[PDB]
């Protein structure tokens, strides 16, 4: 995340770093004791994965930490049918062991599909993420957050030669400065409803990060919530 | 529904003689105000509770 702040310990109790053969290199959002929400982008291989949630400092222990083993990946079934186009940009994981929900390993709120598009329309939404801190630099030790604001989508469309997709939104500011970037993918564009967050969008794509003209590119989550929910159920 | 979400903290429906019927999300009930959501676990989703 460029541009943004500290979080305090707690403050973000769904965030959840991925670590494998390059360390934090996503994030996630809890979904429940056994489940967590991500790019598919990040878990494109099949490849080794390990989460740690109630994370805050990643060079440091806090002892609010816990660390579990991906058993399954579930990229949408819609991911890569082309490509390049980030289209579908969202995966599950499933945990080896249940975490143990407290004060700082909480799951994020999942609404419908109907009221999870009228809490991002409202137009302002919370990044969070251990990402670059800097286009091209280096990735952060205390977890970063950011509000960005929603981007009509003719101005999305406008600010690049790719394709904004029915799936994605745009949010970030009109001069640049403040942005999700590389190592954010897969974690929480989140929106607050009078004190309880929900998860509306999915950190996924962009052109270099904070750059004045260009926005941060996330999923649509009010376009999966019904996948997100068949496949995380608990019985 | 259609002014301030019928009142509803959380998800609110239309019913019959414009009433509205509100609810939550899982983790949460329907407060005895019909309108406001408390805390129905532990640790509910998306709230924090380290402050
Ligand atoms: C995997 C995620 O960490 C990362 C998030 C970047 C978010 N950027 C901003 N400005 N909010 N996503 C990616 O790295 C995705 C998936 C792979 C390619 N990609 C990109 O964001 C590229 N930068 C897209 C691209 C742009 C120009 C030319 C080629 C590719
Ligand atoms: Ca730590």
């Amino acid at each position: 995340v460029v541009g943004g702040e500290d979080a305090k310990p707690g403050q973000f109790p769904w965030q959840v770093v991925l670590n494998g053969k390059v360390d934090a290199f996503c994030g996630g959002s809890i979904v429940n004791e056994k489940w967590i929400v991500t790019a598919a982008h990040c878990v494109e291989t099949g490849v080794k994965i390990t989460v740690v949630a109630g994370e805050h400092n990643i060079e440091e222990t806090e002892h609010t930490e816990q660390k579990r083993n991906v058993i399954r990946i579930i990229p949408h079934h819609n991911y890569n049918a082309a490509i390049n186009t980030y289209n579908h940009d969202i995966a599950l994981l499933e945990l080896d062991e249940p975490l143990v929900l407290n004060s700082y390993v909480t799951p994020i709120c999942i609404a419908d599909k109907e009221y999870t598009n009228i809490f991002l329309k409202f137009g302002s939404g919370y990044v969070s993420g251990w990402g670059r801190v800097f286009h091209k630099g280096r990735s952060a030790l205390v977890l970063q957050y950011l509000r960005v604001p929603l981007v009509d989508r003719a101005t999305c469309l406008r600010s690049t030669k790719f394709t904004i997709y029915n799936n994605m939104f745009c949010a970030g500011f009109h001069e640049g400065g403040r942005d999700s970037c590389q190592g954010d993918s897969g974690g929480p564009h989140v929106t607050e409803v009078e004190g309880t967050s929900f998860l509306t969008g999915i950190i996924s794509w962009g052109e270099e990060c904070a750059m004045k003209g260009k926005y941060g590119i996330y999923t649509k989550v009010s376009r999966y919530v019904n996948w997100i929910k068949e496949k995380t159920k608990l019985t | 529904c259609n002014i301030k979400n019928g009142r509803c903290e959380q998800f609110c429906k239309n019913s019959a003689d414009n009433k509205v019927v509100c609810s939550c999300t899982e983790g949460y009930r329907l407060a005895e105000n019909q309108k406001s959501c408390e805390p129905a676990v532990p640790f509910p989703c998306g709230r924090v509770s380290v402050s």
